[PDB]
């Protein structure tokens, strides 16, 4: 039978693999690599911009693009060149052979939805499709059929909570704290400490100091006071050309931005309280169902405490007299691939693709009347 | 100065006038055209 | 009477005769009038 | 002698003057602003916080509370402040002065009567009150006393259905679909044309593109197939910003919801629905001088074409052998308050107020004994 | 009265007086001697090291160190005898009589302002501190309460977003061109016609060059044509040591990489589209009145013609709905001085102070807890 192909727009990675398999194949940064110097060796077999993981690689040469921000696609050549290494070099599958499936953040600009599809059908020649919201994949990745999903990766947060398989499109709240904006402001706040990174192939750099030295406090005000008064807190990472920094109070201040928002200059509410004002939306019938059921998504809630910080900060809103369980798999950094890996691996789900033939019928305007 | 001091009051229908408990009496001013007043500054190339 | 020429700069118009029966009366150049009613000198030690 | 004013709290604007004004002295976004950036610059003269059209001018520094919500004040530290801009600064008039007559929809919370008549006499001091419902006013300012007044506004609508004279409480229907949520539905609507508001000082400008923008669907379902054909239908508009925004098949999906609530997930059906099921319990002697006597109010019924599409919507329901006509008067946004400033004027009102040596006998609960 | 001394360390250039002055008393480079030699004669009557004017006036004999690079004191015992100079030599007041005000380019290092001020309590015994952002001040002097300041020094470049004062913090913009890294790249044009310049001793030269001569072209391809073609532009120097250099298109190559930093191989955006995008950082409402108001300040702004350059290529980037005005007074070299002399001077102020008594009970802990 023909397995589908699914492909993890996202923001920041691209997850990517084969239907019913439980992990991706290819995992790597979204990323688009060009040199800004002029070239001095000579007829080195250069090339145009470099894709992935040699981007990455060779990125003290090169000025490093996301065609990614917000989870709206923004440049769209680049984002050609990733799909195009996607089958062509890294899952080394031509595209014709069986079916492909994407991923969208919810409530999104409708010219996207014509880009994802067009540029499948036609310029990649994928035999059928779909585009399918983030957060109802990784319910069904979980093995779950109720649960509110804190959907929240590179570029994007947002909830839509979810009941024995219903989704809720009145209960929207969307925020743009993401793995990215917890980078950026590493950066802006480690300048605290004298050290500096001002270019695309260092804050790539810093972003993997967030993913190492950073934690989230159980209770910040008491942990600051620690750190503050006893240096016992601060630990040490390796640059790549061979210093050593240390971080303290800092490694838990930028990421419990998620927590607090107005750290960075929105006016909105963290992650708890769009939680909990996302039950608030629903009637009265589900909301215990929902405030039992948390499941988080997208990579930028992998952070050690994370998990237990939630489950007070919803109990210090939420009746205590419910119960609240924070549903933490350990999976959670690919759940919105797992999801439409294992959907589209039922046999049931066969005749929901869009194929080839009715976008040849209707066009990509489909999209947008049978999507959310 | 408003609840910081007992001699300062402000008028209950205004926002541009003041009221100070002086020792003949409490007197209220209206604070339109003080700054204007206020101010000298004679550029001294002028005078040259 | 002064011309606005920008937020940040006026002009007295060409000519003007209550500057120029000024100037008469006074015994001052008009371009000195004009030029320093309408500009004014910074100076540091080692410039203005 | 002493006029009593008349004060309009509404929901989303305050409206106020002097009974036998022919037009409000005072009308202001019922709006409470608060800093939310750091105050870096030193001897400012900063205030705290702000009242209305200040909280307005300066809105890019704040965060913007409205203290009413469904016409229910939610936070009274806030909701002070707004009445005492109202008589001391904008009215500049002494509350002690002279009585007052308040306004409120219908069916709303015991309690808030009860907070309202402690304020107005212990902290604001007024010698009398009343308080009438928005829509009763709407038939003295139209110059009727028989009718059913669909009062629609900010925060709240609601139908009363009454006979020269005489209220009909079993047949009161109330809907909290307004202007608010038209504005925000324009937001989770907008979103698609990739143009963004997700913050309180740029709501602000999508309830002043409502403003100036929209008009009424005869109907929505040829409308929804006309923007696939038409350009004609887009228009565009400057931001503050200097931006210029164009907008197409917005102008009819959102602001027509409040003929249908299905869009949002809730169950209850639009304003001609509860119309019409509103005169379905009024008593069957009535029903061809309801018909002829609908009455539209407050400023959610501004719009151009609103009278057609009600004359429409309830003639297709009701029997065709009846006549429907829909009163809709160049005056609409301010009837409420005229209303309350002719009725406050009549010798024959002022024996019903509400003095102040009654209630520091009786204590709060005095309005549930003495209005209605 | 003891009158606050104002004390801009900036880097490169001192400049300091007393507040009230409308220009600072003292103006000298920040700059240390040391003679590289060994010293031939005895009996002189010599000294071990030179600073400011004496640096300037032996710099053949000298090696010339800044201990200030890019708004970071790198060198403690070194800035201490500057200071040392300043108080005692230069100013001729004693210390620990009066309060100082000093100057700092945003978002520095933290131990920065902590040597600073355990050096300000301990060895110079000040009994009154502050340290506040050199742009902020800015604005004081240009006479405006809302404004985007592009502040550029020897040290560094930044732009910092007021709106109404309240400074937008995640907004704040700084950069590492400055006026030292235009010189240091006018030594590496100047070798494009044989002239040579590679020591410390002869660097100073190069700086004055670039004063006198320099320019800013309204668009760079038709003058760099221009001047390739005619020899009408070049214009002719003197050095000290009698010897005359000639200059064509290259006086005006040097201001230019201000606006195109990949000139010297950055990726980071320069002067004008780094002003754009701090604009856009601001939310909506209020990004109209930055358009409006572009104040240059500092001594890297005194280019002919930037001003009109700045106005013209901000006018392509802002929306054509627009008036786009940059604000370049004359007096503008000293402006963050003269800002410091307004802001010492003002009543509201003398609260802020951290005194000795404060600090002594505190620790130089002190002074990101009650300073600005």
């Amino acid at each position: 039978e023909t397995t589908a192909l699914v492909c993890d727009n996202g923001s920041g990675l691209v997850k990517a693999g084969f239907a019913g398999d439980d992990a991706p194949r290819a995992v790597f940064p979204s990323i688009v690599g060009r040199p800004r110097h002029q070239g001095v060796m000579v007829g080195m077999g250069q090339k145009d911009s470099y894709v992935g993981d040699e981007a990455q690689s060779k990125r003290g040469i090169l000025t490093l693009k996301y065609p990614i921000e917000h989870g709206i696609i923004t440049n769209w050549d680049d984002m050609e060149k990733i799909w195009h290494h996607t089958f062509y070099n890294e899952l080394r599958v031509a595209p014709e052979e069986h079916p492909t499936l994407l991923t969208e953040a919810p409530l999104n600009p409708k010219a996207n939805r014509e880009k994802m599809t067009q540029i499948m059908f036609e310029t990649f020649n994928v035999p059928a499709m779909y585009v399918a919201i983030q957060a109802v994949l990784s319910l069904y990745a979980s093995g779950r059929t109720t649960g509110i999903v804190l959907d929240s990766g590179d570029g994007v947060t947002h909830n839509v909570p979810i009941y024995e398989g219903y989704a809720l499109p009145h209960a929207i709240m969307r925020l743009d704290l993401a793995g990215r904006d917890l980078t950026d402001y590493l950066m802006k706040i480690l300048t605290e400490r004298g050290y500096s990174f001002v270019t695309t192939a260092e804050r790539e750099i810093v972003r993997d100091i967030k993913e190492k030295l950073c934690y989230v406090a159980l209770d910040f005000e008491n942990e600051m006071a620690t750190a503050a008064s006893s240096s016992s807190l601060e630990k040490s990472y390796e640059l790549p050309d061979g210093q050593v920094i240390t971080i303290g109070n800092e490694r838990f201040r930028c990421p419990e931005t998620l927590f607090q928002p107005s750290f960075i200059g929105m006016e909105s509410a963290g992650i708890h309280e769009t939680t909990y004002n996302s039950i608030m939306k629903c009637d009265i019938d589900i909301r215990k169902d929902l405030y039992a059921n948390n499941v988080m998504s997208g990579g930028t809630t992998m952070y050690p405490g994370i998990a237990d910080r939630m489950q007070k900060e919803i109990t210090a809103l939420a009746p205590s007299t419910m119960k609240i369980k924070i549903i933490a798999p350990p999976e959670r950094k690919y759940s919105v691939w797992i999801g439409g890996s294992i959907l589209a691996s039922l046999s049931t789900f066969q005749q929901m693709w869009i194929t080839k033939q009715e976008y040849d019928e209707a066009g990509p305007s489909i999209v947008h009347r049978k999507c959310f | 100065h408003l609840n910081k001091c007992a001699l300062f009051e402000k008028p209950r229908m205004s926002n541009k006038a003041f009221i100070i408990k002086h020792f003949a009496d409490k007197v209220e001013y209206q604070c339109e055209g003080f700054l204007e007043k206020n101010k000298d500054t004679v550029f001294e190339e002028q005078i040259k | 009477g002064f011309a606005s020429r920008d937020s940040d700069s006026c002009t007295i118009p060409p000519k003007h005769e209550p500057l120029t029966i000024f100037c008469d009366l006074m015994g001052v150049d008009y371009e000195e009038m004009c030029h320093w009613l309408c500009h004014r000198k910074l100076a540091t030690a080692t410039e203005t």
